[PDB]
């Protein structure tokens, strides 16, 4: 029909939207020589992550998906395994920035008195860039037998639950400890005092809940459809709707943790 | 009671001696002088490296070198050319409030809440820089100095006294009292045979160097003497109050000439300063921002805008081609 | 780049004058900066001489992994408006108040120390900075009550003339004098002395105050 | 101040050797320094330079892969490596000190020299003058390309050396003088031909003197006057 | 004593010798205008000849 100009349009609003806020905040961190400290490197890696994810992979999926099949193999095997590794790196950093956060109420005079601040940053990146590499590239490397672009793994359900469970198990409960263990050891100390401890618990689930919803349904579609039916011919508009939803939680990222933090806003507000 | 009343009787002759001899005033006669017009500066350096406030600065006489000074407990001296970093020397106590450059090139100085005020010479066959001397003797915190030579020092303190010190022996050689409330500045005339200095008393006082004794008393602000600074003739010097004005007194004529003032102002001023032909009168504000006025029309808010802070301290150079500026967010600019 | 040597050797020496700035300038900012004071006569040289003992005057003490600077300042003669805003990015001001004057007018010296008390609290320069409150010589005011009750200056207090009615009843005195109840906490003290719980009850209460301000920097 | 080096001698063909200088009575951790050397029948010639921080070094194109040069900052010492020395190596070689900020004087205190036994062009237009005490006399050398670079400078230097002793930092920059001389020398002239002028001439006042430019690397000098 | 020394010292500052006020403001003018061109601010030099470009 003449009905997929209009979904085109939507799709390359989304990628704009991604690519410019984590552009902003690249150009943040850039600008200024002040935010040197554990928390910006962090807040600069989970930026790039989301930017590349922006950039490269929406706009390629259109033309699949709406107007012609101009992939090939090797495309899509470089497609697949981008959209990968962009995916993971994101989800890893979350869980770095809530454990540095966790440590720095847990014990505040270490927090305080420490100095080693040249290598071990670069350190810590590329390590979660490695293991993030690690998670998915070598399954989608070695899958030779695979109908639309997606990994071949999905015909046996085994490598989708274990790479489901290093993808969203652990990263969950790892999340809920740290924000628990931030209510607690502020709620202990409390004695006006009850606006504000519902106010942090009120903060805490909420990004606890946003991360969650948005990254649950998609995967357990999936395996659900992969135990009993190995269906990759035409499917619903469920799947298509969780596919989606997956990729707005890189949109919804950059304005909950870099904006939300002081020196930041003040580095936006100058610019 | 007697002297009470003959007190009274000798203000009243001032008083009347001052009102004999208003035939004209000053912003009845320049009104048939052509504008400044309208005057935009952009900023052409930016020095960065001082962590916290800046509190004062002092330009060299060759009009290339500079100093600082902030809560940090470090002096710097810049080259504003191209803005490279000549010396930088720690301090002993961090309570740092006034600097000064030395006329000649060899010595700074500094001072603040530790009552006494630190020498150092910056030319030695050993390449670093020491402290030459330390001058104690008062008993409140410093709040300014500006040397006359290589040997003769001045000071001012927040015990209500000023003083002149002689360098190489170590101990006063003359006081000045007669406040009766903290002194905030002082400036130097041309010839450096006279000065003035202004008192959280609202008052301002002309002081000789030679002899030791006060000769004139300006009075009409409404709350402490912040800022003061003195005239390029040698004949008049501007102040600025904490009550959002500035005013012009002239020593000759013993009487107040013109106000600076505008109604969308109601923060204090922190620095005033001059330019070279004495058609441009700069002020610091409390609003962050400086401003520029026509000192002959008593009229302008040619804006230097860009700080996040309160601006502390100006400056402008001895040929008369820049303008610097800093303020309490730590990054000092060059005006062009 | 067109500079000359010479030129090149003066921006050699210019960066390396930047990175000794930095690095002193991350060294300062892992300490704990203390503001002290109190009025007349009010036994701070005892809380001076406990803990680890013209112008300003410094003590400096190490405790737990924590160094300490404490600045006392009543060697000032001059006006506090003067002279308080460089005292603006302290961490704490430690405040001391003597009990056993409460009938010693001068109008007492209670009076005196709940006026000096709300000077300082609902300052312009101080909207997030915390007090550690000291109350001294709770002896001297236990045996002196014993014959003047709290009447001789409170006419108001309806309680008995016992000691721990008294201690609650001037406590909640000086601590409801607070008006920004939402930003600062108070914290208080009766001044022992057998042992070193008048320098941990500060390493505490310093520890809550870095807690609470990481927590509310994340904007959490 | 004081710089004392050592470690000459005499050396066959091949080997290796090292010279050593020790600084007392400065802060030599923010000094820049020079090796330079001179044949035992010629003129100078600069060796290598060091800069603080040891970030920077510099060599000469006859020496370059077979010299190196180090410091040690917590002991104050300053060394020379040589490698495989042959017939062109002998020579005395001094131990120079400079200092690079907005109007510093650089190449002012020299060492005293040890004995070792095995581009722009500046012309000094004479080798021997003989005058009399009382008189004014003057000296001239002359250049290949301008000296005088955009930023205002002019790096001509001029140097003294009387008999047995090592070098004295006269003029810096062509036309001002150091502290410590008699206010009787002065130099001028313009770009590739500069006088260098001494009046009331005194004894003690004898010896050989030298004109040096700074404007690149390599550094290059002149053949040398002889007055007497 | 004190009175004694604000006698002394209004004593000093009666006697003064004094100008008009339209001899100030005339001298404070042609001042300004003597020493008029030579400010480089008022009117500002051209760009070959400005060290801040
Ligand atoms: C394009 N959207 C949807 C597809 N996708 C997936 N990413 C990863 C990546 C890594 C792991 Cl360990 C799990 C994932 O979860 C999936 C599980 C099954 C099928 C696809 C995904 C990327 C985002």
């Amino acid at each position: 029909l003449s009905t997929r100009v209009t979904l085109a349009f939507f799709m390359s609003l989304v990628a704009f939207a991604i690519m410019l806020g984590n552009a902003l905040v690249i150009l943040a961190f850039v600008v200024d020589k002040n935010l040197r400290h554990r928390s910006s490197y962090f807040f600069l890696n989970l930026a790039i992550s989301d930017f590349f994810v922006g950039v490269i992979s929406i706009p390629l999926y259109i033309p699949h998906t709406l107007f012609e099949w101009d992939f090939g193999k090797e495309i899509c095997v470089f497609w697949l395994t981008t959209d990968y590794l962009l995916c993971t790196a994101s989800v890893y950093n979350i869980v770095l920035i809530s454990y540095d956060r966790y440590l720095s109420v847990s014990n505040a005079v270490s927090y305080r008195t420490q100095h080693t601040g040249v290598l071990k940053i670069v350190t810590l990146m590329v390590a979660v860039w490695v293991l993030a590499f690690l998670v998915n590239g070598p399954m989608i490397l070695v899958s030779e037998s695979w109908s639309e672009c997606e990994p071949g793994f999905f015909s046996e359900w085994y490598i989708l639950a274990i790479t489901s469970f290093l993808e969203f198990v652990i990263p969950v409960i790892l999340v809920a400890y740290f924000n628990m263990n931030i209510y607690w050891s502020l709620w202990k100390r409390d004695h006006v005092e009850l606006l504000r401890a519902r106010r942090l618990a009120k903060s805490l689930a909420i990004l606890l809940g946003v991360f969650a919803v948005c990254w649950a349904p998609y995967s357990l579609f999936t395996i659900v459809l992969s135990f009993y039916s190995s269906a990759t011919g035409p499917k619903s508009v469920w799947y298509r709707i969780a596919f989606w939803l997956q990729w707005f939680n890189s949109f919804v990222n950059p304005l909950l943790y870099p904006l939300c933090h002081k020196r930041f806003q003040k580095a936006f507000l100058k610019i | 009671d007697q002297l009470r009343q003959e007190a009274e009787q000798l203000k009243n002759q001032i008083r009347d001696a001052r009102k004999a001899c208003a035939d004209a005033t000053l912003s009845q006669i320049t009104n048939n002088i052509d504008p400044v017009g309208r005057i935009q500066m952009r900023t052409r350096r930016t020095l960065r490296g001082h962590l916290a406030k800046i509190y004062a600065m002092h330009w060299g006489t060759d009009s290339r070198l500079l100093v600082s000074a902030s809560q940090d407990g470090k002096l710097i001296i810049w080259d504003s050319y191209t803005t490279n970093k000549v010396h930088a020397i720690p301090l002993r106590s961090s309570w740092v409030m006034t600097c000064a450059y030395a006329p000649s090139g060899n010595y700074v100085a500094c001072g603040g809440l530790d009552n006494i005020c630190s020498i150092y010479n910056l030319k030695t066959r050993e390449g670093n820089v020491r402290v030459s001397r330390e001058l104690a003797g008062h008993t409140g915190y410093l709040s300014c100095c500006r040397f006359l030579d290589d040997n003769q020092i001045v000071t001012s303190s927040g015990d209500t006294t000023c003083a002149l010190w002689d360098i190489e022996t170590g101990q006063q050689t003359t006081t000045f009292t007669g406040h009766t409330g903290d002194v905030m500045s002082l400036s130097l005339a041309p010839d450096t045979r006279l000065f003035v200095s202004g008192a959280c008393d609202a008052s301002a006082k002309l002081w000789d160097v030679r002899e030791g004794m006060c000769r004139q008393t300006f009075t009409g602000h409404e709350s402490d003497i912040n800022a003061i600074c003195f005239f390029p003739n040698g004949n008049a010097f501007a102040t600025g109050s904490d009550d959002a004005t500035c005013r012009l007194f002239d020593l000759r004529a013993d009487q107040e000439l013109m106000t600076y003032s505008h109604d969308n102002i109601i923060c204090g001023i922190t620095s005033v300063s001059f330019s070279k032909s004495g058609r441009l009168l700069l002020a610091g504000y409390d609003d962050f921002n400086c401003n520029v006025w026509d000192a002959l029309k008593a009229d302008r808010a040619g804006v230097l805008a860009g700080h996040d802070n309160r601006v502390s301290c100006l400056g402008v150079t001895d040929d008369g081609m820049a303008v610097a500026t800093g303020s309490w967010d730590s990054f000092l600019k060059i005006w062009n | 780049c067109t500079l000359s040597a010479e030129d090149k050797a003066a921006v050699e020496r210019s960066k390396m004058i930047d990175r000794n700035l930095r690095e002193d300038g991350e060294k300062a900012a892992r300490e704990v900066k203390l503001l002290l004071l109190g009025a007349g006569e009010s036994g701070k040289n005892t809380i001076v001489k406990q803990m680890k003992i013209t112008g300003i005057v410094e003590t400096h003490f190490t405790f737990k992994d924590l160094h300490f600077k404490m600045f006392d300042v009543g060697a000032q003669r001059s006006e506090r408006k003067k002279w308080i805003h460089c005292f603006e990015g302290v961490t704490a001001i430690i405040f001391c108040v003597a009990l056993s004057d409460y009938d010693l007018v001068l109008m007492n010296r209670m009076h005196a120390s709940m006026k000096l008390f709300d000077s300082i609290c609902n300052n312009k320069w101080f909207t997030d900075t915390s007090i550690i409150l000291f109350l001294n010589k709770k002896d001297l005011f236990e045996e002196k009550i014993k014959k003047s009750p709290l009447t001789i200056c409170y006419p108001e207090y309806a309680g008995s003339n016992t000691y721990e009615e008294a201690a609650a009843y001037i406590q909640c005195q000086f601590e409801d004098l607070n008006k920004r109840k939402d930003t600062k906490e108070i914290y208080t003290h009766f001044t022992c002395s057998t042992d070193t719980k008048n320098v941990q009850f500060v390493f505490d209460a310093v520890t809550d105050v870095i807690i609470k301000n990481n927590l509310k920097d994340c904007g959490l | 101040v004081q710089l004392v080096e050592s470690g000459g001698g005499l050396v066959q063909p091949g080997g290796s050797r090292k010279l050593s200088c020790s600084a007392s009575g400065f802060a030599f951790s923010s000094f820049g320094m020079h090796w330079v050397r001179q044949a035992p029948e010629k003129g100078l010639e600069w060796v290598a330079y060091i800069s603080s921080g040891s970030g920077t070094i510099y060599y000469a194109d006859t020496v370059k892969g077979r010299f190196t040069i180090s410091r040690d900052d917590p002991k104050n010492t300053l060394f020379l490596q040589m490698t495989s020395l042959r017939s062109e190596d002998t020579a005395m070689y001094y131990c120079v000190r400079s200092i690079y900020y907005y109007g510093s004087s650089p190449f002012d205190f020299w060492g005293q020299g040890t004995t070792l036994t095995v581009d722009i062009v500046m012309t000094q237009a004479t080798s021997s003058v003989p005058v009399t005490p009382g008189e004014s006399v003057s000296i001239s050398c002359r250049s290949s390309k301008s000296l005088l670079h955009s930023n205002g400078n002019t790096y001509l230097y001029w140097f003294l050396q009387r008999p047995g002793q090592s070098p004295q930092l006269l003029i810096y920059r062509m036309s001002n003088l150091a502290s410590g001389v008699p206010d009787r020398f002065s130099g001028s002239g313009s770009g590739t031909a500069f006088t260098l002028t001494i009046s009331r001439l005194e004894a003690e006042d004898v010896g050989v003197y030298y004109c040096m430019q700074h404007l690149e690397y390599p550094l290059t000098f002149g053949a040398g006057t002889k007055l007497e | 004593a004190q009175a004694r020394k604000l006698v002394e010292q209004l004593k000093m500052e009666a006697n003064i010798d004094r100008i008009k006020v339209s001899k100030a403001a005339a001298d404070l003018m042609a001042y300004c205008e003597a020493h008029a061109k030579e400010d480089p601010l008022l009117t500002p030099v051209p760009a070959s000849e400005n060290p801040f470009r």
